[PDB]
C-alpha cells in the first residue's frame, strides 16, 4: 500500500499514471525529443500540396543519389508531370542536272539485259536481275518508278542483308522500314535512348500498352547500365511506381547504414530513414499514374507504428487505407486505429 | 485528460485496453471500476466488487478473448471479470496462493487466454482458461520472501517471463514439455534490496532488453543477446533514485523506459547511439 | 513503081508488109527472141500469188544483194507481213536479322536517324542527299507516296551516274518516258533494243511510233544496216524510202547486168524489170505514187510492156500512176484506143 | 491478119497509125483507103481520091493535131487529108516540086505539124500549116539526080537524114543565120541508088540510121556522141538477093525491118558486138 504514479505506456503514445492526490487518474501524450507527429506530410497528404515537405526534405538531404531524387521531385512539383516529360524527352533543294550526250552503248551481257526487260515492258525481271548481279542503286532507280509492292520491297529486303550489318544507319532504316522498335530499344546504344524513346511514342501512339511495355524495357537498360536517373524518367512516363518501388525498396538497407553511422541509433536510424523512404515515395506516386509488393506493405505497416505512436492516428489511417484490405494484418490494424481514434 | 478522484481509498494501478478507448482503476477499497477516455472525458461504467483485501495490480486481456480484466488483491486472490453485454460480471475467482497476490500479467494471446500469478506467498501460479470453466493450474515455487512481479516475454516451447524476489533476486523461466512446466533459467542477481518491479520487453530487435526495480532504490537494465550470452547488468544510473522504485513499463515500439518512481514522480529513459540511459 | 513489102512497125509491136500478090495488106506481130510479154506478172498481179514470180527471181537473181531482198520476198511471202515483222524484232536474297550492340555513330547519322521517327521523312533525304548517302536517301524514299519526293532523288542518282553507266543513260530515258537519246547516240548494233523502246513508249500513238521507227531506218541504212534498216521501214510502212534507196541502187545494178554479157538493151530491159517485179511485190505486203523518178521508171515500163502487146498488163500500171500526170493521161489513152 | 486486095493495081504503102489499129494504103490506082482490123478480120472505110498520078507513100500524123493522113506521088504533089466529123476530106495541098515526090513524113509531135518531102527534083522541103491555112514553106537542093526519101531525127536542134540517087546519104541540121536546113555531113558508102533511110526514134547515147540500096546492101550509120563521126556498118557481109526497097525501125528494142525486092522482109537487132544479127 505505498503510494506510487504506476505508470505504463498504451497503445498511440498514450502515458498512464495515478495523480499525486493517488485518488485520481492521468493520461497524457508525453513529449520524446525526435518524436514528433508528421504535421507537414499530414498536410501535404490533405492538400496534395508537397512544396513543403519537398523542401524541408531538400534542406537537410543524405546522400547525393537523394538529394537527386528530392531535385527531381522538386522540378517534378513545379512543372508538373507532363511538362517535365516533354522537356526530359527532348532534343537538344541540291544538285539536278544531267544531259545525255554523245553516243554511247551496252557493254556486257548485264546492262544489255536489264535494259531488255525494260523495254520488253518486264519491269518485275529487270528487277530480279539487277539484284542477283550486285547492281543495288540500279534495283532501286526502277522500282522507285513502279507501283507494284511486292516487288518494291524485294529491293528494301536486299538492300538490308548486305548492309544493315555494316551500318548502324542502315540498321535503324530497317526497323523503321518494318515497322518496329524492338532491335532499337534492345539493343541501340543507352546514349541515343531519347531517340528509342521517342521511336517508341511514334510507333504506338494509339497502343499505350505496348508503349508502356517498350519504354519499361528501355527503362530496364539504362538503371542496369549506370543511367539511374534516366530510369527513372522513362518509369515515370511508363506510369511504373513498381519499378520505381524496387530501385529504391533496393537502395533502403545501405541508406539506413549510412545514417547509422551519422551517429544515430539502431531507433534513429530505422525511424529516420523509413520516414523519408514514406515521403520521398508518397510524393513521387503523387506525379505518377498508379499497393501489392510485399517488401513495400510491410514498410507502410512499419510506417504505421511509428505513426500511431506519436499519436497521429488520422494520418496512420490515411496509409492503412492505401494497402489492400485483404490483409489481415492490415485488416486488424485498421480495426485498433478506428477504435482508438472514433 | 484527467480524471481527478476516481476512488476514496489511494489507487494502486491505472491500466487501459488494448485499444486505449476504456480504462480500469483499482485501489485499497478493494474496488475496481472501468472508464472510457475520449479528448478528455471520462465517463465511469461499473465498478468490480468481491475483493476483501485491497486491490494491488490489474491487467487488460487480447480483445482475442472479448473484454476481459484481472486483478489481485492482498486477500490472496485473482479475479477476472468479463463484459458480456456491456455488463460487468465476474467470470472466475483464482485463490491457489496462500497470501497477497501482488503482480498479475496477460500471457501474449499467441499464447492463449493465459495468466500468470505471483504471489507474495512466495510461489508463482500460470493458469489458462478452458471452455467448461474449470482450468489446469500450474505452480511453482519462485523466491525465498517471496514473489513481487511476473513479466513475460515475447512470443517465440520458447515461453519465458522473468521474476522480481522479495529475497533480491531476478529469473528467467522458460517452458518445457519434458518438465511439464515452467523451470528456472538466469537468477540475475544486483539489487541489495527487494526487486519490487521487473518488466519484460516485446523490442523484437537483435538483443533483449529487461528492466529490474527495486527497494535498493535502482534500475537494472539487463540486455543479453542469444541463448549462450550472458545478461549484462547495468546501472540506469551510477547513483540513486531519492525514493524506492516501484514500477518499470516498457513502451510499444522505440523502446522506452517507464520508471515510475516512489517519491511520486514519474521518470522517462532511452538508451543513446552508446549504450547508455538519458531522460526524454 | 517497083514491087516491095514496104515494111513498117507500129504501136503495140506489130509489123505492116505488103502481100507478095502486091495487093494485099498483113499485120503481125513478130516474134522477138528475147522479148516476151510478161506473164507470171500479168498472172501473179491478178492471182496475187508471186510464190511463182518470186520463185523465178530468186533462181535467177544477179549480185548478192539482190538475193537479199528476193529472200526477204520469199519468206515475207510464205509467213506473211505481221508474223515477219515479228520474229525480226524480238530477240534471240531477302532476310537479315540484327544481332548485338551498335550506335549511331557520327552527326550525319545521328541527324537522319532522328528526322526518321520523328515522322519527318522529307527532311531525311534532304541530310541525306546532302551527304553521299544515296542508298539511303533512296530507300527512305522507296517508303513513301509523296512523288516530287519519290522523284528528287532519281534526278539526284542520274545527276551524277548516268554518264558514268550506259544502263544508267537508258534508265534516266525509260524513266523520263522518252527514246530520242537511244535513237540518236545508243549504238547502231543494239537497235532491236531501240526498236522496241518505240513501240513501248509510243503503244497507242501510231503517227510517233512510226515517225521513230522512220527515223532509226535512216540511222540504220546509213551506217551499215541496209538489211535491217528496210525491216524497220516495213513496218513504219514507208514504201517511199524503201523506193528511194532502190532507185539510188539502180545504175550500179544496170552496170553489173551490162558486164554480163548483155547488149545496152537487154541490159537496161532486164534491169528495169528486176526493179518493177521487185517493187511490186514488196509493194504488196507492205502498208503503202509522189516520187518523180519512180514515176518516170514506171512510164517506162509500159512503153516495154505495150511492145510486147500486152495492153492488159499495161493498163494494171498505168492506173496506179496518178491520173494527174499528162504523159499518164496520154499513154492512158493511147493503150485504149490500141486495144479497144 | 491478111487483108487481100486492098487493091487492084499494085500497092506502095501501107501504114497504121498512132493506135497500130487503123490502116491506110496507097497504089498506082491513084488512090488511098482506110481500114479497121481488129482480131483477124477488116473493113474497108473510104477511099481518098485525088492524085493525078500513082501514089507512093502515106504519113499518119500525131493524134494531138487530129485524124491526118499525107501522102505523094509520081504526080509531084503532096495531100493532107482529115477525118472530121466521120468522113475524110483535101484540106491542103502541097506543091512545090518538079517532078515525083516519093516520100513524106510528119515530124515529131514537139515541132509541131511539120512535115518533111523529098522529091525526084532533087529538092527536099519543110511545110508547116499556118495559122489561117495556107503554106509557107523551106526548100531546099539536096542531092543531084533525086531524092528518094527523108526522115526525122528524134527530138532533143533539129535534124533529118536523105537519101538520094547520087548513092548518098545526108544529115541535116537546122541553123538560125540561116533559117534554113543547112548541110552537116555527107555520108558516102553505097555504089547505087540510096532507096530509103530512117532515123531509129532509140532514146540512147548513140544515134542510128539505116539507109538501104540499089546496091543490094543496107548500111547502119552509127553516131556515139556529137564529136564522133558517122560511122559506117554494113547489115551482113554478103551483098542481099535483091534491091533493099524499104527500112523501119521499131518504136522500142531498136529493132530493124527491112524490106527486100526478092519480096522477103528480114529482121535485125545488134549485138554485143556492134554487128546485126536475125533477131
Amino acid at each position: 500500500g505505498e503510494p506510487s504514479p504506476a505508470a505504463h505506456w498504451a497503445f498511440g503514445g498514450k502515458l498512464v499514471q495515478i495523480t499525486p492526490d493517488g485518488k485520481g487518474v492521468s493520461i497524457t501524450n508525453p513529449k520524446i525529443s525526435g518524436l514528433e507527429s508528421n504535421t507537414t506530410l499530414s498536410e501535404a497528404l490533405k492538400t496534395k500540396d508537397f512544396k513543403p515537405l519537398i523542401n524541408q526534405r531538400l534542406v537537410k538531404v543524405i546522400d547525393d543519389v537523394n538529394e537527386e531524387d528530392w531535385n527531381l521531385l522538386e522540378k517534378l512539383s513545379m512543372d508538373g508531370t507532363e511538362e517535365f516529360l516533354k522537356e526530359a524527352l527532348a532534343f537538344d533543294q541540291i544538285e539536278t542536272n544531267f544531259q545525255p550526250e554523245g553516243d554511247f552503248s551496252l557493254s556486257g551481257n548485264i546492262e544489255q539485259t536489264i535494259s531488255k526487260n525494260l523495254v520488253s515492258g518486264n519491269i518485275k525481271s529487270a528487277v530480279k536481275n539487277s539484284l542477283e548481279n550486285d547492281l543495288l542503286m540500279e534495283a532501286m532507280v526502277i522500282a522507285l518508278d513502279s507501283n507494284n509492292e511486292r516487288l518494291k520491297e524485294s529491293v528494301k529486303n536486299a538492300y538490308f542483308a548486305k548492309y544493315g550489318s555494316k551500318s548502324s544507319l542502315s540498321r535503324i532504316l530497317y526497323s523503321i522500314s518494318k515497322r518496329e522498335v524492338d532491335d532499337l530499344v534492345e539493343n541501340l546504344d543507352v546514349s541515343q535512348w531519347k531517340f528509342i524513346s521517342k521511336a517508341i511514342q511514334n510507333l504506338y501512339p494509339n497502343d499505350i500498352a505496348q508503349r508502356n511495355e517498350m519504354l519499361i524495357k528501355l527503362g530496364d537498360r539504362l538503371k542496369e547500365n549506370g543511367h539511374r536517373q534516366d530510369s527513372l524518367t522513362l518509369y515515370l512516363a511508363a506510369g511504373s511506381l513498381d519499378k520505381v518501388a524496387s530501385i529504391w525498396l533496393s537502395e533502403f538497407p545501405d541508406l539506413e547504414d549510412k545514417l547509422k553511422k551519422d551517429n544515430k541509433t539502431i531507433y534513429e536510424a530505422h525511424s529516420e530513414c523509413l520516414t523519408e523512404f514514406i515521403e520521398r515515395f508518397t510524393v513521387f506516386s503523387n506525379f505518377i499514374n498508379g499497393i501489392n509488393n510485399e517488401q513495400l506493405i510491410a514498410k507502410f505497416l512499419e510506417f504505421i507504428n511509428l505513426t500511431t505512436s506519436t499519436g497521429n492516428f488520422e494520418l496512420a489511417t490515411e496509409f492503412l487505407n492505401s494497402l489492400p484490405s485483404d490483409n489481415e494484418e492490415v485488416k486488424t490494424e485498421k480495426a485498433r486505429v478506428l477504435i482508438a481514434s472514433g | 485528460v484527467v480524471i481527478a478522484n476516481a476512488h476514496n481509498e489511494m489507487i494502486h494501478d491505472a491500466v487501459m485496453d488494448y485499444y486505449g478507448k476504456r480504462m480500469a482503476t483499482c485501489s485499497s477499497d478493494k474496488t475496481i471500476k472501468i472508464f472510457e477516455v475520449e479528448g478528455e472525458t471520462h465517463k465511469l461504467i461499473d465498478t468490480l466488487t468481491g475483493h476483501e483485501g485491497p486491490v494491488w495490480r490489474v491487467d487488460w486481456a487480447h480483445p482475442k478473448f472479448g473484454t476481459i480484466l484481472a486483478s489481485c488483491s492482498y486477500d490472496g486472490k485473482v479475479m477476472i471479470w468479463k463484459e458480456e453485454n456491456g455488463r460487468w460480471s465476474q467470470i472466475a475467482v483464482h485463490a491457489v496462493h496462500s497470501a497477497s497476490v501482488n503482480s498479475v500479467q496477460w500471457a501474449p494471446h499467441e499464447y492463449g487466454p493465459m495468466l500468470l500469478v505471483a504471489s507474495s506467498d512466495g510461489k508463482v501460479s500460470v493458469v489458462e482458461f478452458k471452455e467448461n470453466g474449470t482450468t489446469s493450474p500450474i505452480i511453482i515455487d519462485a523466491h525465498a520472501i517471496g514473489v513481487n512481479s511476473a513479466s513475460w516475454a515475447p512470443a517465440t516451447e520458447s515461453r519465458k517471463f522473468v521474476t522480481g524476489g522479495a529475497d533480491n533476486l531476478v529469473k528467467i523461466w522458460k517452458y518445457n514439455s519434458d518438465a511439464q512446466t515452467y523451470v528456472l533459467e538466469s537468477t540475475l542477481e544486483g539489487h541489495s534490496d527487494w526487486v519490487r518491479d521487473v518488466a519484460w520487453s516485446p523490442t523484437v530487435l537483435l538483443r533483449s532488453y529487461m528492466a529490474s526495480v527495486s527497494q535498493d532504490r535502482t534500475c537494472i537494465i539487463w540486455t543479453q543477446d542469444n541463448e549462450q550470452g550472458p545478461w549484462k547488468k547495468t546501472l540506469l544510473k551510477e547513483e540513486k533514485f531519492p525514493d524506492v522504485l516501484w514500477r518499470a513499463s516498457w513502451s510499444l515500439s522505440g523502446n522506452v523506459l517507464a520508471l515510475s518512481g516512489g517519491d511520486n514522480k514519474v521518470t522517462l529513459w532511452k538508451e543513446n547511439l552508446e549504450g547508455k540511459w538519458e531522460p526524454a
